[PDB]
């Protein structure tokens, strides 16, 4: 019982065949099922006919007689209508202001999430409204993944590769780490504690995390949660404050910071502010500038994933003191370093998805592009933060949606905090490059960085670019080509110091065949963020929106600190690459 | 009496509906329970012979 | 095992009550009418706090039912009316009526008597059984 | 209460006036009682007069009288004719959807199971239709069994010998194996624990199973027990998948059952596969072959009865680890070498009237011709496999159907498995006659196995046939052919070789005359399956439609493997068989 997501007027009717069942203001509620095909209503007491052998489920056929709920073919003589006046009888009728247009809400309800627009419906939406399509999209993918086959494992062939079948019926998920396997051990009683897994192509190949004999009758499954009602904003109230506020300056400077303090009176200047973070410019060095900007600020290290927390806390064991640190991981191996569940320290490290309810003088909040509405408005529930600090770019990958189908979600749309930094400009800016050479940064700016990057120390020349075509073969979930993994090995030889470079694969399952060719290791272009190495090479595959648009493909790029290899075999980025053209062998 | 009496058949009817299926729903706890006490009769006679 | 104690209450009461002129039934079912039933538990309350407290309570009796043996309780043992024998009991049974599930899902033999041993020692109260583990 | 047959609407209606009261549906059931003569329904009540001293029973008489059911003359002022509307009283009057044709059902309920007919209405009705069909049969053949007189003993003449004594009013069952008794010793209190016995002429012999020394008083009757409701039916849906689900094959072959894994593949590949197995082609070897094929995979030995699971058991001592085998009788002597009541066991070896309800990888169920709708289903009902293979023969000797009186039930309609495999025909096939010579394989090709069973080693000329007439005089049960008895024996007497060869007869009497006179052991035709000689000698003795059917006898021609003798009074079927006749003396 609480109030409605639209008219915030208080109410109790929830809509039943809705998938997350907000609570429905009374004609609002009456709205929204005349416009959608959600007919089943549940007040304190679901408003079904209470007749026995009784099936129908929409609202407009139930009368009331007595202190219960009637169709028309099981009512008593004195009946009371409830789909009357255009307004179900429901908590709170006439305090109610209902909504002159529901069709915005109607679409985000009856929304399968496929396309695009149902993103561009979700994010161009206001709060409560973009709140619920996160919390209805979340739910609805959850509900898919467990939709798909079960992972048995039927017969052990050697270390790290395994026969796996699968159950009938039900569709089977993509040959990668995308989405991580959670098996456990089935025994007489009950099936516990295996661990998760990720499958790929090998006969399969089992990628767990810690060390684990499987045998037969041991299954995998995509495991599911229980998706809360957020309540927080994604993003407080902004507000520009005349001084800085609940914190004291600092006395001495260091160098290092030099550029770090110029930027950092307006992050205390106001509320929130916003970053231009591009890849290797110190980011997580622009995070620490805080805590040694302000030694009695608790600024509290927040990400995605531990592995991003894991760069904030690279750069906290050499500089932040240990003896303030603490590093949250909830009851999978990662950096610990510091003390474990310790609310009350100073420096608190963790992902945003384990960090308790507390308060803070100042956040972190690395990589914000790959967190989406939903987890860009949970960090504010868990956190009234005294300022707010946003580490990350709309021009950075995001998380990998396994629902959107046709139509490329546009960068600017990712979340709140992405999209005004298109239209409103980021408040920061870091001018330098720490690792990619002039023949990176300056390819790089001009793209969608508005040619606002600029070279660090030199042109290296050592980025190549190859013009070619390619045939195509495709599989389950990956895609191969041949003519590239032919020209890889051939680039190589003529060469032997290129040996020490990694390849790079926007299907990881393309290099797997590459690995047992060359055998150099392997990368993954949607997690390669937060690893670079000085040499590594690419090969495009394919030049379809998956991989080679302007976007995912600046991650890659700029892996690379001297010098990289990539073979375009595609034209649209290929004529704007200012890398060097070779002869193709 | 034609639209009158027949509004009494009906709540007549549809009474003695109600008043069955309470009886039948009555006979199928009857079954259950019947059901539950002899299986526990005989899961704890095993243990004492 | 030994629980009739009928000829050591009349011995009993031919050692003390020797000229009590009034006959004393040491087991009241076969008495006449109430007040001798009064008149025989008077005496037999007094006479069973000599015989131990381990022989009292229901004689139980293995049954065979359905190829299945029971153990059913088939009289009892009172302090104060003596022995008390069923009527009606049909070892060899074929199949259970709910009357019969009811009558013997509520006796206490069949429960104690797949029960681990319990002492007590919290009471003076004089325990039987106990039924779980905790 | 539950879902009626017809409409599987759920109901409350069971038409108390017929068999086994089925549940039937509002409207379904007013079809039932309008084109019936049953006229009394039982719904969670009785539907009759309950005002003292009334004994109306027809549900059409009968009228709502306040909180009972009143006829005409005995209802209060208030009324309501519970047969109105088209539709009777009963649960969920509104969601009743009725059946459009429900004349196939009032056939089979008001079905007296005399003629042939019944069989082809049974056959072709749908799964509940002839689930039910085969549930009113074995009821009604169990109550007619009991229907006639007792079997008192009531003077002991010698062993195997007796004087019997019948109740008055009824009349006499039959002097063959098909109906077997159980006689109970009468005590001053009741009656108990004789044991099941078989009675035939002597004066009259009895065949008991266990020693036993029978006195006066001690009486026997064709004991019957209570048919239960079913579940499954006959088969499960068909399902060709992939490859062989849930199954590993084998790593070595054994010679003798190559050409038996070469049908194994499709049978381990889809669901349900039909035999088409001919009296001795191995089909016991493929039943333990399969074992052999899968050793791991668990497999369930069932047929009609343990005479013929033994069989399978014969195999399993030879080719079997005896340790993982299990026979299960419930507390008649047969094949005990195995464990018990063992149900977790790898081998499980069981009859229909036994085998618990459990699961297993594939089903072997030998003989299914002798099993009716009735154990087919039972199976199903027991044990639902992921395979499942048939073992028998729609040429083959069906069940002896007392209450088919007019007309020869067909080998299609035996049952639910005998329809499909002349239809879309069988899955495998063994064409190793293992006994039969040339002269006898051949022929029974032609006959109804479309020349597909090849001959085995060669025409050993031992199989003979006579020209003959032959004469008959009959008594109750049986028929005796005085001519054909003084063929025999003459035959016999200058070729003296031909005494080792055991008498065959239809009418097992006939041969109690020729044992009195010659003294050669006796074949009962119906139960001669399983069991075979090298010398059998046969008399056609009747050439009715007990006698000379073609499928019925090729069971006893099947019999020799090397050679045997036959005396035909018949000529449909002499024109036809190719063996030689001899002079008549
Ligand atoms: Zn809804
Ligand atoms: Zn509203
Ligand atoms: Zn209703
Ligand atoms: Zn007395
Ligand atoms: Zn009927
Ligand atoms: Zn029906
Ligand atoms: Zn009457």
């Amino acid at each position: 019982v609480g109030a409605c997501v639209l008219c915030n007027s208080q109410t109790s009717l929830r809509c039943g065949a809705c998938i997350r069942r907000p609570f429905l203001c009374c004609k609002c509620c009456y709205d929204h099922v005349i416009s959608t095909s959600h007919k089943l209503v549940l007040s304190v007491n679901p408003y079904v006919c209470n007749a026995p052998g009784c099936d129908v489920t929409d609202v407009t056929q139930l009368y009331l007689g007595g202190m219960s709920y009637y169709c028309k073919s099981h009512k008593p003589p004195i009946s009371f209508p409830l789909c009357a006046n255009g307004q179900v009888f429901g908590l709170y009728k006439n305090t109610c202001v209902g909504s002159d247009n529901v069709t915005d809400f109607n679409a985000i309800a009856t929304c399968d999430w496929t396309n695009a627009g149902d993103y561009i419906l979700a994010n161009t939406c206001t709060e409560r409204l973009k709140l619920f399509a996160a919390e209805t999209l979340k739910a609805t993918e959850e509900t898919f993944k467990l939709s798909y086959g079960i992972a048995t494992v039927r017969e052990v062939l050697s270390d790290r590769e395994l026969h796996l079948s699968w159950e009938v019926g039900k569709p089977r998920p993509p040959l990668n780490r995308n989405y991580v396997f959670t098996g456990y051990r089935v025994t007489k009683n009950s099936k516990v504690q295996i661990g998760e897994y990720t499958f790929e192509k090998g006969a399969v190949v089992y990628r767990g995390t810690t060390t684990y004999k499987l045998n037969v009758g041991d299954y995998f499954v995509l495991t599911s949660h229980t998706v809360m009602p957020l309540s927080a904003p994604t993003l407080v109230p902004q507000e520009h404050y005349v001084r800085i506020t609940g914190l004291y300056p600092t006395l001495n400077i260091s160098d290092e910071f030099s550029s770090n303090v110029a930027n950092y009176q307006k992050v205390g200047m106001q509320k929130y502010s916003t970053l231009q973070g591009p890849p290797g410019t110190g980011k997580s060095h622009f995070a620490i500038g805080l805590a040694l900007y302000y030694p009695s600020a608790r600024i509290v290290y927040t990400a995605c994933s531990h592995a991003a927390v894991d760069a904030l806390c690279e750069k906290a064991l050499k500089y932040l003191p240990i003896d303030k640190c603490s590093r949250i991981i909830p009851a999978v191996e990662c950096f610990d370093k510091f003390k474990v569940n310790s609310t009350l320290e100073q420096y608190v490290f963790c992902t945003v998805n384990a960090l308790p309810e507390t308060t803070a003088d100042i956040v972190v909040f690395d990589e914000i592009s790959m967190a989406t509405n939903y987890d860009l408005s949970v960090v504010n529930a868990r956190l009234r933060a005294k300022h707010y600090v946003y580490i990350g770019d709309p021009a950075q990958l995001p998380a990998p949606r396994t629902l959107l189908t046709k139509g490329t979600l546009e960068p600017e749309y990712f979340n709140s905090v992405c999209r005004l930094m298109k239209t409103i400009g980021p408040d920061m800016f870091l001018g330098t490059c720490r690792r990619c050479p002039a023949e990176i940064v300056d390819t790089v700016s001009a793209l969608v960085y508005d040619n606002k990057l600029k070279a660090h120390k030199d042109k290296s020349a050592q980025c190549f670019k190859m013009f070619y075509k390619g045939v195509i073969t495709h599989d389950v979930s990956s895609a191969i080509n041949r003519p590239q993994i032919g020209v890889v090995r051939e680039f190589l030889t003529r060469n032997p110091a290129w040996r020490k470079a990694v390849f790079i694969s926007p299907y990881n399952s393309q290099n797997a065949v590459a690995s047992k060719i060359l055998g150099l290791p392997t990368q993954t272009v949607d997690s390669s963020q937060g690893s670079e190495y000085d040499y590594v090479i690419f090969t495009q595959t394919t030049e379809t929106a998956h991989s080679c648009n302007v976007n995912r493909f600046n991650v890659a790029i700029t892996r690379a600190k001297v010098g990289i290899l990539c073979i375009m075999s595609d034209r649209d980025l290929y004529d704007k690459l200012q890398f060097t053209s070779l002869e193709i062998p | 009496r034609d639209a009158a009496m027949q509004r009494k058949l009906e709540k007549m009817a549809d009474q003695a509906m109600t008043q069955m299926y309470k009886q039948a729903r009555s006979e199928d706890k009857r079954a259950k329970v019947t059901s539950a006490m002899q299986t526990m009769l005989f899961t704890m006679l095993r243990k004492l012979d | 095992l030994k629980y009739d104690f009928t000829e050591e209450r009349l011995k009993l009461f031919d050692r003390y009550f020797k000229y009590w002129d009034q006959t004393y039934h040491p087991n009241c079912v076969n008495c006449l009418d109430d007040r001798c039933i009064l008149h025989c538990a008077n005496f037999n309350v007094l006479f069973s706090t000599v015989f131990p407290p381990t022989s009292f309570g229901p004689l139980v009796r293995k049954i065979f039912v359905d190829g299945v043996p029971f153990v059913v309780s088939t009289g009892y043992h009172f302090r104060e009316l003596g022995v008390v024998h069923n009527q009606d009991v049909n070892l060899h049974s074929s199949r259970l009526s709910f009357k019969e599930l009811l009558v013997y899902a509520a006796d206490p033999a069949m429960h104690a008597a797949s029960g681990n041993l319990l002492l007590d020692k919290r009471t003076t109260c004089f325990s039987v059984a106990a039924l779980t583990n905790n």
